């Protein structure tokens, strides 16, 4: 397509910085921007470079821009965890009120936190009038679905509690039929031997 | 808003009967798409070489056709033109004199 | 066609001061701009602009620090380099081309290299 | 002595589907370049027409142009749709720069619309007709908002027109300090009134476009004397006929005189009798 | 600002479609975007002015009307199921800076309506493992039997809402992993310091927003009207 967006998907670690990519073939070309989708949100204006304009920052942002080369990057330095949403690259090929809008298809990008002290554990608590959970895990552990569709699994999402600095992942499983065991409810999910659970 | 146009017809050379050759020039339509035909006494001439169109200071338009050929003590020459400011066809003819 | 000399380059410790060179001629075209791009090995950076006669912009990593001049007849253009930071050091080309982009009037010198130490 | 550039443009929108715009150049009185909507390049008719700019200062040019005509294009098509114009359209672009002794000059930039200029260029940016429509306004507006393409004008206008218009007449001062002898001659007109004839003077042939031209009697200047316009020919030597209604009996020792550059006092002597 | 209503809907198919968008700003211009969720943007319609309404790349059965300036509402005849997606009203200035501003946008679902479910009200209460271990409680909240996931959870603390250490999940999970009328079911977690959880002068509400039905849409089965109505569950601080 006339403007191509590297990469597809990436993953980093909270705290660090990482780089996007856009390569154009559009011509002619007036100004380029990258655009910020909060994911379920309407996406936000970010960098509006003309083609004079080679660099340019908005916080935490700074993006670069070659046209000779047609080509846009976007840098971010210490990867916070809100960064984490999809990211696109537009471009429009005239100046006023006149432009054609060429989007990138789009890439989008999740910024892990990178947890110093984990206690990986399996906890069960009470319904009220049934489910057991699995929290502080390595990002970098991995997890599979259940095997049958009586048995229910979500995935991996992180917390952050500002108040005392604290960022922790977190787990769910659960079924209905009392056959319902958390010791193997995860067997499909390759888990650490350090884990502790009661 | 909408101005007609000014035909004026002429020959290069005072001709006896000599090759020569013969002007069309047109002015002042204020559109820019004309059907013209150079006509020998009742008929047209596919072979003819023509100018490009420019438009005045008033941005009212003018061109200019041309082509070689023999002139008659018989014949008579005329040019035709169908514009939107013309319901018919103006034709002008050729004065062998003034 | 067009003349592509650029001199002015060598080796320097931190906190440094040079002075560059660059000249065009031939099939030259009135109006123009020169100027020098920075390429830091990855990437080229513009620095200065000359827009001959017209009022110019630096680069904000460079600003006041580095600070340029129009030779104003030879069509040359000198670009004083001062308070050079270790960092600041890349491929520095020269570059003439006209304030419209993608023209095939994008002429490009040799190159010329900028250490610091 | 002074020669304008006149760059001329023509565009025409019948419906949305089909267009075309064709374009040239006038240098005071004489054609270089002709430009097709078929064309991707100008046509430089004379060896000369590329003047001083070498095969890469002058498709450069081309370059622009070439974007230029595709990008016009679609503005229209859209700005129609904004400003809601009842096809069909015709445009018309009249520009360039004229110089002034030593290194002085001034340009322009006068746009057209259905046989009405619209806006024009001051400065640094566009500026509508005083008698224009208002909805001109709301153009003027968003053509001011595009800079680049301000100042790609003005680099043009201010600037680099000049200088090749410089790069032209070294080029072709051979062509233009060019002069063409006339060839005149007499005819009998139909009478406008009894015995009242009407004596036509006749002139084809010629260069430097400017010449006086007056039916006389010897020495004395007739007011019935009237001329037409001024007309062109193929090899850009042009033509013209002046007239007279007197009776006669009044044409015994009458002369056409006729002044121009091409001869200088030699006059064609043309008494009535040849 | 830009509005556009409503954020989620729900219809019958053949039916005509309600969308709406306004905006504060005084823009002349506006725009319509349909994008389909883990895709790239398409662009539909658009108006120049007040009286514009074009057509764009996407040859679509859309109603693109704009007699306002503010009110650039898209309207569609006949529904169909193709047509689900995500829809955004933008907006651009008359000069300068022509950051494309962009409506909330809404989310768009269409075969029958006995497929439709209120979810769940499901809070858990914590384990003491945890609270041991950790210095800190867990709680977590769930909602399932629901259908369509156009929902709003939302964590509520002694009155107030609370964004500071929260984590629901982002998108839901079908109840039936084949069943394209297959309802969903989702997961939100909390955790808080121990202490807190003990304090019993501490509430805890996990509310439930659910964009349901209409007020004229006519309900005639064996449930209640599924309406758009707010299903919470909630809980208080224990010391155990
Ligand atoms: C005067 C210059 C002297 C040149 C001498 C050359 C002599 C050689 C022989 C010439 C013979 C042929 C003569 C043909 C007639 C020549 C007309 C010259 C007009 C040149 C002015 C425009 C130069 C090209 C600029 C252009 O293409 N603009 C583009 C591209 O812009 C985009 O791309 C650019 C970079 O590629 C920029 O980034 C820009 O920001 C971005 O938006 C921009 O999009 C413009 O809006 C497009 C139209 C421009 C014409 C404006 C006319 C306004 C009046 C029309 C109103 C009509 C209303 C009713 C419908
Ligand atoms: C003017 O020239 C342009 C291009 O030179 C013509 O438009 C395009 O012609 C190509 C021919 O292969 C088509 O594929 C494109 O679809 C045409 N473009 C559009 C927008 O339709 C244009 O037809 C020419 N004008 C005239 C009057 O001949």
């Amino acid at each position: 397509n006339q403007v191509e967006q590297s990469p597809q998907s990436l993953i980093i670690l909270e705290g660090k910085n990482c780089t996007l990519q856009c390569n154009y073939t559009v011509s002619p070309f007036s100004n380029l921007r990258w655009y910020k989708q909060d994911t379920g949100r309407g996406p936000v204006s970010l960098t509006i470079m003309t083609f004079s304009e080679n660099t340019k920052s908005n916080g935490r942002y700074t993006a670069t821009l070659d046209a000779d080369t047609k080509q846009s990057s976007l840098h971010i330095t210490a990867s916070q965890l809100s960064d984490s949403a999809s990211y696109i690259c537009v471009v429009s090929d005239r100046g006023s009120t006149l432009g054609r809008l060429y989007f990138g298809r789009g890439t989008q990008l999740t910024v892990w936190p990178d947890i110093q002290n984990p206690d990986p554990a399996v906890y069960q608590l009470r319904d009220s009038k049934s489910v057991c959970l699995f929290t502080d895990f390595d990002s970098q552990t991995n997890v599979s679905q259940s095997k049958d569709s009586d048995v229910y699994i979500t995935d991996k999402c992180v917390l952050d509690m500002r108040s005392m600095d604290f960022k922790s992942n977190s787990a769910v499983a659960w079924s209905n039929k009392s056959d319902f065991a958390c010791a193997n409810a995860f067997n499909n999910s390759i888990i650490p031997e350090d884990t502790f659970f009661p | 808003i909408q101005r007609t146009p000014k035909i004026q017809v002429y020959s290069r050379h005072p001709a006896e009967n000599k090759s020569n050759f013969l002007n069309c020039y047109v002015s002042g339509f204020h559109p820019s798409d004309i059907e013209v035909d150079l006509l020998k006494n009742g008929e047209r001439i596919e072979k003819v070489e023509h100018s490009d169109l420019s438009f005045s200071k008033d941005w009212s338009f003018y061109l200019l056709y041309y082509t070689e050929f023999t002139p008659t003590e018989k014949d008579e020459y005329a040019c035709r033109v169908n514009h939107v400011t013309l319901s018919q066809p103006k034709i002008v003819k050729w004065d062998r004199d003034m | 066609q067009v003349q592509l000399v650029e001199s002015g380059g060598g080796l320097v410790q931190a906190g440094g001061s040079l002075r560059l060179s660059c000249a065009a001629s031939g099939s030259m075209f009135s109006d123009n701009v020169m100027g020098w791009y920075r390429q830091a090995p990855g990437q080229r950076e513009l620095v200065a602009t000359i827009r001959t006669g017209g009022s110019t912009n630096y680069a904000d990593s460079v600003k006041g620090r580095f600070t340029i001049s129009r030779d104003n007849a030879k069509n040359t253009v000198y670009l004083q380099m001062n308070s050079l930071k270790p960092e600041d050091t890349a491929v520095y080309y020269c570059r003439h081309t006209i304030p419209v982009p993608s023209t095939p009037y994008d002429y490009w010198g040799q190159g010329t290299q900028v250490t610091v130490s | 002595r002074l020669f304008p550039l006149r760059c001329l443009q023509i565009s025409s929108f019948a419906n949305s589907s089909w267009t075309r715009t064709d374009g040239l150049a006038w240098l005071g009185e004489l054609q270089t370049h002709s430009w097709s909507n078929d064309s991707d390049t100008v046509r430089s008719l004379k060896p000369w027409s590329q003047g001083t700019f070498s095969d890469q200062q002058w498709e450069t040019l081309q370059h622009i142009f070439r974007v230029y005509r595709s990008s016009f294009t679609r503005d229209v098509k859209e700005f129609a749709k904004m400003l809601r114009l009842s096809y069909p359209l015709e445009l018309q672009v009249s520009a360039g720069c004229e110089v002034h002794p030593g290194n002085a000059s001034n340009n322009f930039f006068h746009v057209a619309f259905q046989g009405k200029d619209i806006l024009s260029f001051q400065g640094t940016s566009w500026e509508p007709t005083q008698e224009a429509p208002l909805w001109v306004n709301l153009a003027i507006q968003v053509l001011n908002q595009d800079k680049w393409t301000r100042e790609t004008v003005q680099w043009l206008l201010n600037g680099t027109c000049p200088q090749f218009v410089s790069g032209l007449l070294e080029s072709g001062k051979s062509e233009l300090k060019k002069q063409v002898k006339p060839k005149a001659w007499l005819s009998r007109g139909p009478s406008p009134g009894p015995g009242r004839l009407l004596l036509v003077c006749h002139v084809s042939g010629f260069y430097p476009k400017p010449v006086w031209v007056k039916w006389m009697r010897g020495e004395q200047e007739q007011q019935g004397t009237q001329p037409g316009d001024i007309l062109p020919n193929a090899d850009e030597t042009w033509y013209l006929r002046a007239t007279l209604d007197v009776v006669a009996g009044e044409a015994a020792g009458l002369s056409c005189r006729v002044k121009h550059s091409s001869l200088e006092g030699q006059d064609i002597v043309l008494y009535w009798g040849s | 600002d830009i509005y556009q209503t409503p954020r989620y809907l729900v219809i019958g198919t053949g039916k005509k479609i309600t969308l709406e968008c306004s905006q504060t700003m005084g823009h002349d211009k506006m725009y319509w975007y349909q994008q389909d969720p883990g895709m790239e943007l398409h662009l539909i319609h658009y108006s120049y002015g007040v009286n514009s309404t074009e057509k764009g790349d996407l040859s679509s059965e859309s109603t693109v009307s704009r007699i306002r300036t503010e009110h650039f509402p898209l309207t569609l005849e006949s529904a169909r199921p193709s047509h689900t997606s995500q829809y955004l009203c933008a907006s651009t200035s008359r000069r300068g800076s022509y950051e494309q501003y962009f409506g909330p946008g809404t989310r768009l679902t269409v075969e029958d309506l006995k497929n439709v479910f209120p979810p769940e009200v499901a809070v858990f209460e914590p384990s003491e493992a945890e609270i041991s271990h950790t210095q800190k409680a867990t709680l977590v909240c769930l909602a399932t039997g629901f259908y369509p996931d156009h929902v709003e959870l939302s964590w509520w603390v002694n009155g107030k809402e609370v964004h500071s250490g929260v984590c629901t999940d982002p998108q839901p999970l079908k109840e039936q992993p084949a069943l394209n009328d297959s309802r969903y079911a989702l997961s939100s977690r909390l955790r808080v310091s121990a202490t807190f959880w003990q304090n019993p002068r501490n509430h805890f509400r996990c509310q439930v927003q659910f964009y349901g039905l209409s007020e004229n849409d006519e309900w005639t089965q064996d449930r209640a009207k599924p309406v758009t109505q707010i299903v919470s569950a909630e809980a208080w601080g224990r010391a155990d």
